[PDB]
RNA sequence: GUUAAUGUAGCUUAAAUUAUCAAAGCAAGGCACUGAAAAUGCCUAGAUGAGCCUCACAGCUCCAUAAACACCA
RNA sequence: AGUAAGGUCAGCUAAAUAAGCUAUCGGGCCCAUACCCCGAAAAUGUUGGUUAUACCCUUCCCGUACUACCA
């Protein structure tokens, strides 16, 4: 049940536009 | 001398007589960045094909919504039921654990949980180096 | 009228609550945190924590809209300010660093009341579960230290009590 | 001189204590 | 005393490592979603340069009266080809691990994306049955200290867990059969406890013969009817 | 297998070829709508446990839910 | 008792644009001190209300002031 919540969008009027990025942290992760 | 530590008590008092400033949240206030900066899109065109299976789509994503709902909720009855009929069976048998078990103990809280990852962190992994800086614009007023 | 049977027909005040009034000079945030009871836990705060803005958001209204559902007071549902971090990497076959990325943190806090104590394990089973991804849980109590970061400084009073001590 | 009503009263049904329990109308219509 | 035996069970659950795949209904519409974010939003910063670009190069086919020659050195399309050659050339983990290629149910780097709860075996009766692991109830010990104890009494283990507060979360209730039943024994009353496993691993001195990591799709196999009804109430499918 | 309770949707109405215009009302969901809820707009999903008896009252039985005698490490 | 009426830097005054003089603190001039020249710091008796404050009103406190008469 992780993907309950991720689908969602930025519920605003005047925003910015927003791209996919792949951050990864100190580890590989 | 003893008068002007009197200014300095009343002034502390004259300032906790106001009121305690909040820092506006700077996500639901748009800067003028955007404020019309000729960055609008051009007139959308939606095909008439796309607009009858968007619309069909969600049709099934709200059914699909109330099935995750339905198990979601089932699945929180049953886990409600297991534990408060064993809370209840163990009373009869041991009173003197019921009482242990119900009082609220402080062995729960803080609760600090992480999401899951896109994927496993690899094995042996140097990342490079840096520092991070904090802007974290000030917000400071005096009255 | 008094010594007629339909007396007290039209009673409604004490239906409603009394709905103080937020008088200009009365207007303080007065909760009486409750502390210590035989099984309901005290007032917590359900720190939500993550980098993307909606990602964060839309798991706020999980939480918030679970607690309606399983009957559990929702005192409060305000945002922590966010806090913006300048990403510098270090540059390769050389020392002076250079501007990365700018990163943000978004925090959403679901202030919840107090909860039976049996209810405690399996409402934070539900939420911690449901984490989509990178989201920081952090269900902490509610004392005063950690609600006083949504409010701003005040270096007025900084200047006084650096001359108090 | 108060006097006995020949009758239930309208809303002697609910409780008057432990108001936050009891769910709302939240709408007019 | 009682004649039942009081028990304290710890039901140890890994939480998953990496996010579920998404089911082909969320997957159309995840494409939705980002489909109507652009279609709803401004231009950013970098498709402000994408018409940049368009600006100089109307400039340079029509308008060739540009008073400054200098302008910048990169492109939009160029920055993107910067990060794109970074990130293909740069490789990550493999969500399936080498653990579930060899079906190791031992190793805690099997299904990152499921729960894992963990089984031992235990003989009793020259007889072995997979079972959770567990311990006797003792005087002046509560029944979550129990299941705590049992924590510390594995096989050369370092693993932290966070318990749940103290209140039990299951119960199972068995007879001992008729050759060995008696009256002062007449069965036992297992209680479970639930706890998340934060870090740790067994040692490399035992594994396959002294504990088992499974999901609750396979929890079945290991189990028996009987013991399998009770422990799948407390244990939420994720 | 056997002994004792119950089975219109989540609760509940009418109904239950007893007659009548008819399976209702409220919950529960998706989307839009300053940011949370809530309102509002648009919009999605549906059961008369099963058979028999009575055919012009409605209940028994079956099966199932579920407890028990009782298989169990 | 009643009424009248005031509190502001350490001190005294004028304005509420919180200023001026002096005192206090630091430095210069002189053999040293003072004078003198230069620079800095300093407050609205008190509580509450006055869009918000201050000159206002109110509460508290100190102190000041007049009157207390016909038989
Ligand atoms: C299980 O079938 C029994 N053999 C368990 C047992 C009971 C008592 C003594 C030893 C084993
Ligand atoms: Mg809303």
């Amino acid at each position: 049940d992780c993907n309950r919540a991720l689908l969602t969008r930025l519920h605003r009027q005047t925003y910015a536009r927003l791209y996919p990025v792949l951050l990864v942290k100190q580890d590989g992760s | 001398d003893q008068a002007a530590k009197d200014r300095l008590k009343k002034r502390i008092r004259r300032l906790e007589k106001a009121s305690q400033e909040l820092i506006p949240i700077e996500d639901f206030i748009t800067p003028v960045k955007f404020l019309n900066k000729e960055r609008q899109r051009p007139p959308v065109e939606l095909p008439f094909e796309e607009s009858e299976r968007r619309a069909l789509l969600l049709k099934r994503w709200s059914l699909y919504k109330q099935r995750e709902h339905e198990m979601e909720r089932s699945a929180i009855r049953s886990l409600l039921e297991a534990q408060e009929e064993a809370l209840q069976e163990l009373r009869l048998s041991s009173p003197e654990l019921h009482a242990e078990a119900t009082k609220r103990d402080p062995s729960l809280f803080p609760f600090e949980r992480q999401g899951p990852d896109y994927t496993p962190p690899i094995s042996d992994y140097q990342p490079p180096e840096g520092r991070y800086q904090d802007i974290t614009k000030v917000y400071t007023q005096v009255e | 009228y008094r010594s007629k049977p339909t007396h007290g027909i039209g009673r409604y005040k004490h239906l409603v609550k009394a709905q103080e009034p937020k008088k200009k000079k009365g207007k303080v945030e007065v909760r009486p945190i409750n502390l210590g009871t035989d099984y309901e836990y005290g007032v917590l705060n359900i720190h939500l924590i993550a980098y993307d803005m909606a990602l964060a958001e839309s798991y706020a209204q999980y939480v918030h809209n679970l607690c309606n559902h399983l009957a559990i007071k929702v005192e409060e549902s305000y945002a922590m300010p966010t806090k913006t971090m300048e990403v510098l990497q270090l540059q390769e076959q050389g020392s002076k660093m250079f501007l990365d990325a700018v990163l943000t943190t978004h925090e959403r806090v679901v202030q919840i009341s107090g909860l039976s104590a049996t209810f405690a394990e399996i409402f934070l089973e539900i939420i911690h579960s449901n984490l989509p991804e990178g989201v920081k849980l952090s269900v902490r109590e509610h004392t005063e230290e950690d609600f006083k970061g949504r409010f701003k400084a005040r270096p007025e009073l900084e200047e006084l009590l650096a001359k108090l001590n | 001189r108060r006097a006995a009503p020949l009758g239930p009263m309208p809303n002697e049904d609910i409780d008057v204590s432990d108001l936050e329990r009891l769910k709302k109308y939240r709408s007019f219509d | 005393s009682s004649p039942w035996r009081l028990l304290g069970a710890l039901c140890l659950q890994r939480p998953p490592l990496v996010t579920k795949p998404l089911t082909p209904l969320q997957e159309e519409m995840a494409d939705l979603l980002q489909q109507i974010e652009i279609e709803r939003s401004l231009y950013s910063d970098h498709e402000l340069r994408a018409l940049d670009e368009a600006q100089q190069l109307a400039k340079k086919k029509s308008d060739l009266y540009e008073e400054e020659d200098e302008q910048n050195i990169l492109l939009a399309q160029d920055l993107e080809d910067m990060w794109e050659q970074k990130f293909l050339h740069f490789k990550l983990g493999a969500r399936l691990t080498e653990a579930d290629k060899k079906d190791d149910r031992t190793s805690l780097h099997r299904k990152l994306d499921r729960n894992l709860i963990l089984l031992v075996r235990e003989k009793l009766g020259d007889q072995d049955i997979w079972m959770l692991p567990q311990s006797d109830w003792q005087p002046g010990e509560t029944l979550r200290q129990t299941a705590e104890r049992t924590l510390a009494t594995l096989s050369e283990n370092n693993m932290e867990a966070k318990f749940l507060g103290n209140a039990p979360c299951g119960h199972y209730k068995f007879k001992f059969p008729q050759a060995m039943r008696t009256e002062t024994s007449l069965g036992a009353k297992v209680f479970f406890f639930k706890a998340l496993l934060l870090t740790g691993d067994f040692s490399q001195a035992g594994k396959k013969g002294h504990h088992v990591w499974v999901s609750k799709e396979e929890l079945g196999d290991y189990l028996k009817p009987k013991y399998l009804a009770q422990v799948r109430r407390f244990l939420l499918d994720l």
